[PDB]
């Protein structure tokens, strides 16, 4: 993720995605900054606990299967229940279980306003996070 | 290698050179400031290895005063530029000339061993380092902040 | 060209086998020297179960010892006290009043110092070289009782585990002085205690409270002299970890050298049989 | 008179204040014991917990019911409910009993401490069973302590101390039980 | 070794089985193959092997394969020139490989 | 001795020695995972110091002067010498009177039988050992 | 100067330059082999850290701008105050300006006799230990 | 890295080498002190990574 | 012979530096410890006194 | 470097277990019974992941 640029295609991305994955490499911005001396280089400081316990989650997030892509619309949707923090609860064990009951309980009319219109409206946010507050997240 | 610790625009300080940088051309305030950079640059590079196979707490006290203002205007050094703003958001820094001579001797002199390392980074003047380490400061006591509720809206 | 790289592999690679064999030997001291903190840690428990643990008393005169490391291997040891030196000497001393920095171990005397050295009267060192005695404590704490504070802040690192080590000041308050006072509740404290002994409380407190020194001053230095073994086992493990990614990063640095030497030397044939050919 | 009260949780109140948030709070010596003084118990019947010291080794830490102790005003023993006493100690024979058996400790020294909950403290620098020790290198060095006399009175503290230790040391054996 | 799988694609083709080929020391396939290529008077590739060396290893590989008559199914030893990886023979070679079984002392 | 190999191995070596120097270059494998705690002065826990003083003399075992070729059966009792526990385990101050006191103090009939068996049998290793303990080097 | 040697050596230099520079191209070297034992802060014996602050004042001796070259007779003055006393006491920040006061400070008449002599000679020894201390260096 | 060390002439002490080395030609008494004044040469130089 | 069985570890370490035989590191430890026995008068008497 | 002592509980059933693992990965060839006397054996693939 530090590496990997493209500077051309930033410009062609999906709104809503665009709203969101700023928060996404942003929080994966600071994870490499707590990369390999978590404890294991010198000590730990637990004030920054916080951001090792999301990037992870960050991480567990974008783990994807072969042969099986997402549309557009259903992968933000899923960076909305991890960047916004509907997932905090979930353990990093079962994060990939999670979002994938994420896209399943949550009703499929979200995905065709948010495909529709093309972004995250104020509108649309509201029943998103009503609909991410009522799914039943495995373990916890 | 500077441009992967995220430093833009990644120039090497001990590599780039100029024949303007003299002291009858450039005045001897400006390149008195330039050459006390980079020596305190290349006292950090000939720490790296000592500070990799064997971590900050070998070197000596006013050694590890080296380093800490090394990892600064390292950090100083970096500038958001106007036509990078569309793919990293954070708008260009214009910098004048007196501004980077009077910022630079703060941080050789001492005057800016208060704030950390990061709140120099991608920022324009001396005055941005000292209103970004208040945000950094701001930001962490705002964890303690409010509780936000959105309520009542859906009749709206 | 190509010899600077492979002589400089050379370097890293037994490198890497010192820090390995060091960390083993900094092992094997943290596992002699912990049955002795153990049995160390007992005789102190009997001196706060009498005189109790007061840390933040006002006094005029306090004598702070900071027990750090003599030699300064551990990473990250003895920088860490002098931190939390200056944390607890700074909290104590808002009166005006007169304070004495001690260290024990030179890497405090190489530390100390430079931060406070208008208050550091005495440097104590070589106290690890063949072993640590109740003597030499005592010793260490008579020329504490040269200067005659009414505190006695002790700064060391107590050996939680081999990964945990919690920085712990301990405080030993003079009999006539700053103990017969801080004991008062509606009358004392230490008027439930019989005293038979052969002279006066005032004597006995004298006696005690030296007692009281010598043995959390044994077991400081014990308490960070197994803490330096520790953290030196865990700072070695840093540098085999370093010096085997500098090892394996400079070994492909080599092979690529080693490539593109086979290829341009032999450029420099074709180009040279080409031209006569 | 109780205005100013230290203690290891008063002393975060101004180490919130003055040192800074980056460290977490120093730890002190009364976090690390399970027993204490003032708060009462232990006892439950006709046991004490003794707790016999050297700097080197932990001699004991079980539960007695009777403990002899070579005060500096004679020997005394210790039952259940001791009253609360800090005794010094000279030379002499710590004696410990849990029941029908003895263990006999010769001390060198060092105080002892009954406390008001019941708990009970021996506090010595050099305590050796009197197995390790043989009387007939003991009254050869009173031979060479009480012969020499240096008006020096450092040296005859020493002395002093030299000749009870070594006369208590022999008959702690020449009067053996 | 190309000798070898003759009798081995007799099997596969005609007998229609499930043929094992051995070839010890792959890697000296490809330094013959370097050696007949500096022979003909063909000017070398990156470090010292042949032009041709991903094509020579090629031609010889593809032959090995799952046919719809049989299977041929190759165990090579393989050996890497100063236990470098990124060397232009095993590295070419690696591309080949389904699998790996590393025999340890 | 690590960089060394030879393919053909012990199936081609002298029986007498493949019994003996099958240890030897064990103890030297071990000698060679610790010899940087050689130049150590903090002694470690005698598992690997047993190893850092019978692998130094096991090195010393191997030195030969030049144009002075050894016959096998002369070797293998030195090595026995060495691997067996017979060790110059004294202050090693007096080499030079014991390095060669094996071979020349051993009364010649063991390595006649030696040389004639091939073989360190049952019934010979019960002279070596025998013999190795009475070795003399009077000038000590 | 560990890589940069001259032929000649002698008898093609300053004869006055070769009194006080070989006691300088001598004592440069205890400079750097020193300079691979300065990570540890030991400085024992008062012998590495003595040599530590003298050699560390002798290559601030030899810095100097550029297209401003000086006259033999006012280099082996300044080299003259630098391996012998009157610098002892002077920060290593400010050597670079403390040679201002060496060279226009002390009386100018000292380097004519010393360009026309050669070398210094036992008369003109003991004027440039006098006129060395008369000097104000700003150093503090 | 002889030279550089001020040590004049600069031979390497192990890196040099003679036929006439040889107890059987110059005697036993100048092989043994050669071939220990090279043994503790070769001792100092694996304990200088140590020392550093 | 004399450094390697240890008859001059009685002599200072640089004194055996640029000499010839043994007798002249042994003549210059007592010239190296002559020479740092000088440097303790500081007061008077020397040549920068200008009426000599 | 610490030892099998300070083990924790679910550090040395892993322990105790990747012994075995290592052990059950052994097996005896057909061709090598002519010299070692212990028979070989063919091991099917759906016993070889039941048995590990």
């Amino acid at each position: 993720v530090g590496l990997s640029v493209s500077r051309v295609g930033s410009a062609a991305q999906f709104p809503g995605m665009k709203q969101v994955a700023g928060t996404l490499k942003l929080e994966l911005a600071q994870y490499r900054e707590v990369a390999a001396f978590a404890q294991f280089g010198s000590d730990l400081d637990a004030a920054t606990q916080y951001v090792l316990e999301r990037g992870a989650r960050l991480t567990e997030m974008l783990k994807q299967k072969q042969f099986a892509p997402i549309p557009i619309e259903r992968q933000t949707v899923a960076v909305y229940a991890a960047t916004k923090g509907f997932l905090d609860k979930v353990r990093v064990q079962d994060i990939v279980a999670a979002e994938e009951a994420v896209i399943s309980q949550v009703n499929p009319a979200v995905f065709k306003i948010l495909k529709a219109n093309g972004k995250i409206t104020p509108a649309l946010d509201a029943h998103l996070k009503a609909e991410l507050r009522k799914v039943k997240l495995p373990g916890a | 290698s500077i441009a992967e610790l995220g430093i833009y625009p990644a120039v090497d300080p001990l590599d780039s050179t100029s024949r303007m940088l003299n002291p009858n051309v450039i005045g001897a305030e400006h390149y008195n400031v330039a050459r006390g950079v980079q020596k305190v640059l290349q006292d950090y590079k000939n720490l790296q290895d000592i500070i990799a196979i064997l971590g900050m707490d070998e070197l000596s006290e006013e050694d590890k005063l080296t380093v800490a203002r090394a990892r600064k205007i390292q950090r100083f050094l970096s500038q958001p530029f106007q036509v990078a703003e569309v793919f990293t958001g954070t708008p260009g820094k214009y910098v004048d000339l007196a501004d980077t001579i009077s910022g630079f001797q703060g941080v050789l002199t001492g005057k800016y061993d208060d704030l950390p390392e990061m709140a120099f980074y991608m920022v324009g003047d001396i005055k941005e380092v000292k209103e970004k380490a208040d945000k950094m400061a701001k930001d962490i006591a705002s964890r303690k902040e409010a509780d936000n509720k959105k309520v009542s809206e859906e009749l709206k | 060209s190509n010899q600077a790289v492979k002589q400089r592999i050379r370097a890293i690679k037994n490198i890497g086998k010192i820090t390995k064999a060091m960390k083993m030997v900094a092992a094997s001291k943290m596992k002699n020297a912990q049955i002795a903190v153990e049995q160390s840690r007992g005789l102190v428990d009997p001196f706060v179960r009498l005189f109790g643990d007061f840390p933040a008393v006002n006094s005029n005169k306090s004598v702070v010892v900071a027990v750090t490391s003599d030699k300064g291997l551990c990473g990250g040891l003895n920088s860490n006290i002098t931190k939390y030196t200056r944390a607890t000497l700074a909290t104590t001393e808002s009166e005006g009043k007169d304070v004495v920095v001690v260290s024990i171990g030179d890497k405090g005397r190489s530390q100390l110092t430079r931060i406070e050295s208008q208050r550091y009267q005495l440097a104590i060192a070589d106290t690890y070289k063949v072993r640590v005695t109740f003597g030499q404590a005592s010793l260490i704490v008579e020329e504490l009782i040269k200067h005659n504070p009414q505190s006695y802040q002790i700064l060391f690192n107590k050996f939680r585990s081999a990964i945990s080590f919690k920085p712990t000041v301990a405080t030993i308050l003079s009999p006539d002085l700053l103990e017969k006072q801080l004991e008062d509740v509606t009358g004392n404290s230490l008027d439930a205690y019989d005293i038979e002994a052969s002279h006066e409380r005032s004597d006995v407190l004298r006696d005690l409270t030296e007692f009281h020194l010598g043995v959390t001053l044994y077991n400081a230095m014990l308490e960070n002299n197994c803490s330096e073994h520790a953290s030196r086992m865990s700072a070695m493990e840093n540098s085999t970890k370093s010096a085997g990614e500098m090892l394996g990063k400079l070994t492909l640095d080599y092979n690529r050298k080693r490539q593109a030497t086979i290829t341009t030397e032999l450029i420099e044939i074709i180009a040279g049989a080409s031209a006569l050919m | 008179e109780a205005a100013a009260p230290a203690g290891p949780k008063e002393f975060t109140e101004v180490w919130n204040k003055k040192a800074p948030s980056t460290l977490i709070v120093p730890e002190f010596p009364s976090n690390y014991t399970a027993v204490k003084a003032v708060g009462e118990g232990q006892v439950h019947g006709d046991a004490f917990p003794v707790n016999f010291y050297t700097p080197h080794s932990i001699l004991s830490q079980a539960q007695k019911d009777t403990v002899v102790l070579p005060g500096v005003d004679g020997y005394f023993g210790v039952k259940a409910s001791h009253v609360p006493t800090i005794a010094q100690l000279k030379p002499g024979v710590v004696e410990l009993h849990s029941g029908a058996e003895s263990e006999k400790f010769f001390v060198s020294g060092g105080f002892a401490f009954v406390h008001p909950n019941g708990v009970t403290d021996i506090c010595v620098l050099e305590a050796a069973t009197l197995d390790q020790v043989d009387p007939a290198a003991v009254k050869s060095a009173l031979a060479a302590a009480s012969a020499a006399q240096p008006t020096d009175e450092f040296e005859q503290a020493a002395n002093r101390a030299a000749i009870e230790l070594y006369s208590a040391l022999e008959s702690a054996v020449e009067a053996k039980a | 070794a190309l000798t070898g799988l003759t009798v081995a694609e007799y099997f596969r083709d005609i007998e229609g089985q499930d043929v094992l080929l051995f070839v010890d020391n792959i890697f000296r396939f490809t330094q013959a193959n370097s050696e007949v290529s500096a022979l003909l008077g063909r000017i070398p590739s990156a470090v010292g092997y042949q032009p041709t060396l991903a094509t020579d290893l090629g031609g010889l590989q593809e032959r090995i394969t799952t046919t719809t008559k049989g299977s041929i199914t190759s165990v090579q030893a393989v050996y890497v020139p100063a236990d470098d990886l990124t060397d232009p023979a095993p590295a070419t070679t690696f591309a080949h490989l389904d699998a790996t079984t590393v025999l340890s002392r």
